[PDB]
């Protein structure tokens, strides 16, 4: 099957040497057989694990010969095609579909409430930092951006020592200040807060960064024109600014609603079994994504290693294929 | 230099004050994380931001010396340096490769035309937004498969992180289009004229005038390639294999919680911090 | 080195950018492209160059088919509106591309771009790159990367509409010594009637994608084939009076004149396939307009607009009974008032007869300097 | 209303783009603003809305002195280089954003609205944005919402640059009816003589930032004040010539032509603080060039470059003494071939002279519509 793949990649066969558009693509095929292997293999791959039933019992293919009937039945034969079981078993198992759905929601809500405060914030950093009035604007530029250069597994394992409880120094600092113990990592909500926190941390300066651009992009004369009739700061930015950004900004905003929604490594690294669900089949948490929910499914040893129920790739990939269309069309438009 | 009401005096006065205060929000994590780094004690606790000045984290860290505290002798607890070295081959290989498959692509959907143009682009856009959502349930399987058949590319090797990593031409083929856009679209046309067969009019014109964007290019992976977690976290289980990102992890474990080493370690990875605050901008016009 | 166009027709798709255009242009002629559609001049350069594909019809560079013949063996050398400098290269490298890329041979390739630098004025900067140039410098590498090339028709494009007045009056000078000094075979293309008027040979009025009128500026002022040409030719838009015909002679028409005296006027014109008693279109321009007491018809009307620009004014008077305000031209200064009636005469040597479709009737009467 | 400006000097650091101009614009005046491409001219229809602080010096609106009033208190329109309309507003809201802003009343808003729209011939088009409307409705988009606002002072920053020439001409005549109609002051910046002489009532020429000559069009046409002046008012460039100064009358100067002739000739100027023995300039059009068959002094030259524009002439002729070569413009066609001798006359009453200083004596040659208003 990977020679096939490997056969058919290699001799596409439009290399004919005609000058035609054969030429073109001769430029193109080094790197679109780059994404056609490293990007859409593993994509194709993960559907046919989906209608297949690989788990930690049916991990091996057929090598297992020997190691009468021998049991050669469906479940001994371990890499067997089910066809849609997996797919009807995360409705109605009812098991794995409510911890499903509440997931679901919480990372809908998380992608939003992200995306909308970072949004707000970059705007808000861009429109004040171009002021042109200010001083050290450079500085300020940069300590603004500091986030964004920093790495970001550095920043998050910061955050997971700083928001702890056993010894905490965020803790122990408000405490200092007016003792209460907020329980980041207990407490769900807490956990979604700081959640919420950090993730606004690290996303703003990028759209600070859009937005800085998109001022650019705007002209002065009508900042100058608002002038000569009068407006203020607040009315150029509500009645001037913000409406030709937004128009530009949609996009942005759903690229970036995907990318909160994916944010597996965030997820991961930080409070990556938040309070578990307490009734569920398959390990779950409370700030749990979509994406990490299939990962513990996946790798995490209490799950059962079930490779076939790990796929979920016709939610997943399925809701993000709207989001591609949807960013597609508004991105066509004007 | 509009004149302006005394409001903007004001105005002015606000503003600053606004920033720094967020200024000040947003440094107290990466000052307490470097405060942390110089304290004593790996528990924390005690004061907040220690007087004294230790150092022995640091050392720790380098691994230049054990940081004798008491009679028994403290040993190094994770090869960074190694953490270092096995993250700056592999960026090095992924970003070696994302800009070799990447600039002729990038060079195809910009510059010259063909049929197909619209549905390669708008599918380019379509598979370019995908993250690592799922795949690595397939790439975990595959090279399960793999690793029997030909094991440098295998699991528990760097052969399958730089197959993973190598997936980044569908982001910094917009970038190096978006630059060759910016060229002037007149040079082939001229360089055919004066008798340049495409490919001489690619390589001795157009291909020279993308030193730039490629550096920066090479530059934006190979940070986004130190800077992975999940893929190397996944298919990295040898302990002198780990790259930098998986080792963060292990210093930071309910059996033993380590601030001091941690801090040392994140302020050692400074590096890329200046390098993305410098070199990845580029002082483009913001 | 005689280009020779025929029949050929350009469809971008589906919509026809450029109809049967059919020219002859001979050996060192310096032929200019100028109407008000810029795509289509450009267009047409192009599939001269042969960066464009020719739909139907057949090119003839010389004496040779030149349709699919690729674009470097077609002998020809184009200035693009941005000059397509490369950037890295210095000045001297792109001037001599085309030399290094086939036989450098370390000394053609200098000799032949010293030369033309010093007849260019540019061995000063010679090792510079396009970075550190000025505009005229910039086109000045440009010319010179065409004359290094040595090509058999010299192809220049439209890049007055990116240009200063200043870099336009210097571009005009270069070229006129440059077509001066070589006298080769050489296609300019402008959207400004000045220059075509100072520098061509042969001009050729393009519209709609159809060649209106071929031949010398002189030819085209005096002698203006259609409407379009003729509001072309002239900054001050030729005044148009609508006219019925009286009675038709052999060499000779007779019109009748909106105003009111019904005022009928024998001039001299083509006479060929006129009916009596249609409506045509009479023209005659504001530079010929005679005053009202040295002519025997007088246009009589109330002045709206006295424009003095210390040379001439432009009178504007709205004569009665037609909508149009007839400008009329008078050299020195001329008190009058806006608001006043004055009287303009109308020489019947000048009217220019226009049929209703838009072609127009030869005028008869002689003209010096058409030749 | 009356706008004047007393000792206006700008300084952007180190450079002073313009220095201690005055003028004194009355009420209802049509003042255009003229110069080569320098930004001194746009930055000083700048300071005068108060988009750019006045460095140092007095500008007064009417009587109140108002160097340090916001331009939303000022009283002043502005349209700008470009149209400066805003993309997401309608051409209604366009025009109507600044009483929006101040007022409340939608009634006395949309009444002036409709207003401006039919005396503009904006009606039809009011509902769509700017991206849609073309040039001239865009131009017209803005002078309306100019006079929507509605000020003392109309600003109009290179209004006719983003045009073609027949709606440039078109939009020209309906700013003339404009100010015709209103009468309210208008001030003009533009690089077109052709623009500045049709429209303007008073020219002020920008010198890098300096007042070289205010007055009338035909004024700084027939009596330019310097060599800059006299250069840049007329299409084709004023012929100069040098001349040596061999006696002075007492309202006439004679020179010496720099030529193997040694003629000598009065010209009327003034001949004030003229010195014997030295130096000078003399200048001549070359619409005013005679013929060489009705003209006593005669310029002998060899033709270099012959342009047949149509409708005149231009004959370039380079003398045997004099470096520039001689522009000569004749009407309708002269059928001269290039190397070929010609003759042209100087008419010693339209002469111009030209200090080492660069000022200029003012001639004694009484000029037609020079006293029109």
């Amino acid at each position: 099957l990977f020679a096939i793949t490997t056969l058919i990649l290699s001799s596409a066969g439009l290399y004919i040497f005609a000058n035609r558009k054969a030429y073109a693509w001769r430029y193109v095929y080094p790197g679109m057989a780059g994404m056609g292997l490293f990007v859409l293999f593993p994509l194709v791959c993960t559907i046919a694990i989906a209608f297949t039933n690989y788990s930690s019992t049916n991990q091996l293919t057929f090598e297992r010969a020997q190691e009468n009937w021998g049991d050669e039945k469906l479940s001994p034969g371990y890499t067997v095609t089910t066809g849609w079981k997996n797919f009807t078993r995360v409705f109605t198992d009812e098991g794995i579909q409510k911890p499903f759905l509440a997931i679901f929601v919480w990372t809908v809500v998380f992608s939003l409430i992200t995306v909308f405060l970072t949004v707000a914030v970059g705007m808000v950093l861009a429109c004040l930092v171009q002021w042109e009035a200010l001083r050290g604007k450079a500085v300020y530029r940069v300590l603004l951006i500091l986030p964004y250069a920093v790495p970001s597994f550095i920043s998050i394992l910061i955050f997971k020592g700083l928001f702890n409880q056993s010894f905490g120094e965020i803790n122990m600092m408000l405490s200092a200040l007016f003792g209460v113990k907020p329980a980041w990592f207990s407490d769900p909500t807490t956990a979604r807060t700081m959640l919420i926190i950090v993730n606004t941390w690290l996303g703003y300066p990028y759209m600070m960064i859009l937005c800085m651009g998109l001022l650019k992009a705007i002209p002065d004369d009508l900042y100058e024109a608002s002038a000569m009739d009068g407006a203020g700061p607040f009315q150029n930015f509500f009645k001037i600014t913000l409406p030709l950004l937004i128009k530009p900004l949609t996009p942005l905003m759903i690229a970036s609603f995907a990318f909160n929604f994916n944010n597996f490594v965030l997820i991961q690294l930080l409070t990556n079994g938040g309070p578990d669900r307490l009734g569920t089949t398959t390990p779950a948490g409370y700030t749990d994504l979509l994406v990490n929910y299939t990962y513990r499914i996946a790798f995490e040893g209490g799950g059962g290693q079930d490779f076939g129920l790990a796929a979920a790739i016709a939610t997943l990939i399925f809701l993000l294929v709207g989001a591609l269309a949807i960013v597609n069309l508004k991105a066509t438009r004007m | 230099a509009m004149v302006q009401p005394k409001s903007q005096k004001a105005r002015l006065f606000i503003t600053h004050l606004l920033l720094l205060l967020f200024i000040a929000a947003i440094m107290f994590p990466l000052l307490m994380v470097v405060a942390i780094s110089l304290r004593q004690g790996n528990f924390a606790t005690g004061s907040l931001w220690p007087e004294q000045i230790s150092w022995d984290h640091w050392k720790l860290a380098l691994g230049f010396s054990v940081e004798q505290a008491d009679g028994r002798i403290w040993p190094p607890p994770f090869p960074v340096l190694l953490w270092l070295w096995n993250s700056v081959k592999v960026a090095g290989i992924s970003a070696i490769g994302i800009v070799a498959l990447s600039t002729t692509c990038a060079y195809a959907f910009a510059r010259m035309r063909f049929p197909g143009k619209a549905t390669l682009l708008k599918g380019m856009l379509i598979f370019q937004m995908f993250p690592a959502v799922l795949s690595l349930v397939a790439l975990y399987a595959l090279f399960d498969r793999l690793g029997e058949y030909i094991p440098f590319i295998g699991l528990n090797t760097h052969g399958g992180v730089i197959f993973a990593y190598l997936g980044g031409i569908a982001l910094h083929v917009w970038t190096i289009k978006g630059y060759f856009e910016t060229i002037d679209s007149s040079l082939e046309e001229a360089a055919a004229l004066d008798g340049a067969t495409p490919w001489q009019a690619f390589r001795l014109v157009l291909l020279p005038l993308s030193v730039p964007i490629l550096a920066v290019v090479f530059i934006l992976s190979f940070i986004a390639a130190i800077t992975e977690v999940p893929v190397a976290s996944l298919l990295l289980r040898d302990v002198n294999s780990y790259t930098l990102a998986v080792g963060m992890q292990q210093y930071l474990n309910p059996q033993n919680y380590l601030w001091g080493d941690f801090a040392a370690a994140a302020v050692m990875s400074a590096l890329p911090i200046t390098i993305v605050f410098l070199l990845a901008q580029r002082w483009l016009v913001n | 080195a005689s280009v020779q166009l025929q029949n050929v027709t350009k469809a971008w798709g589906e919509v026809v950018v450029s109809k049967d255009i059919n020219l002859d242009i001979h050996e060192g002629e310096f032929v200019v492209f100028v109407g008000p559609s810029g795509c289509g001049k450009s267009t047409l350069l192009r599939m001269i160059a042969g960066l464009e594909t020719i739909t139907s019809g057949d090119l003839f560079i010389g004496e040779k088919r030149m349709n699919d013949t690729p674009p470097a063996e077609r002998g020809v050398g184009m200035v693009f509106q941005s000059y397509a400098l490369y950037p890295h290269l210095s000045v001297a490298e792109n001037m001599s591309f085309g030399l290094k890329l086939a036989g450098a041979k370390k000394e053609v390739i200098n000799q032949r771009v010293n030369q033309v630098a010093e007849v260019l004025q540019l061995a000063h900067l010679l090792d510079r790159k396009p970075k550190a140039l000025s505009g005229g410098q910039r086109q000045r590498v440009a010319i010179g990367r065409t004359l290094v090339a040595e090509p058999s028709v010299f192809l220049l494009d439209e890049p007055l509409s990116n240009l200063d007045a200043a870099l336009r009056v210097q571009m005009r000078i270069e070229i006129s010594r440059l077509h001066k000094r070589l006298g080769r075979t050489m296609i300019y293309v402008t959207h400004d009637q000045v220059e075509a008027m100072t520098l061509a040979d042969k001009i050729v009025v393009l519209d709609a994608g159809r060649v209106a009128q071929v031949g010398k500026p002189l030819e085209l002022y005096h002698y203006p084939a259609d409407r379009f040409v003729a509001g072309f030719i002239g900054s001050p838009k030729m005044n148009f009076l609508p006219v019925k015909v009286t009675a038709t002679a052999i060499d000779q028409v007779q019109v009748e004149l909106p105003m009111p005296n019904r005022q009928q006027v024998w001039l001299p014109v083509e006479s060929r396939d006129v009916q009596v008693g249609a409506n045509m279109s009479l023209g005659i321009r504001p530079e010929h307009l005679l005053p009202s007491d040295i002519a025997d018809v007088i246009l009589e009307g109330e002045v709206q607009v006295v424009e003095q620009l210390g040379n001439e004014t432009q009178i504007h008077i709205q004569i009665p009974s037609i909508r149009q305000n007839l400008v009329y031209r008078q050299n020195d200064v001329v008190l009058v008032e806006e608001g006043a009636t004055f009287a303009i005469g109308l020489p019947p040597e000048r009217c220019h007869l226009f049929r209703e479709d838009g072609t127009a009737c030869r005028r008869l009467h002689k003209e010096p300097g058409v030749a």
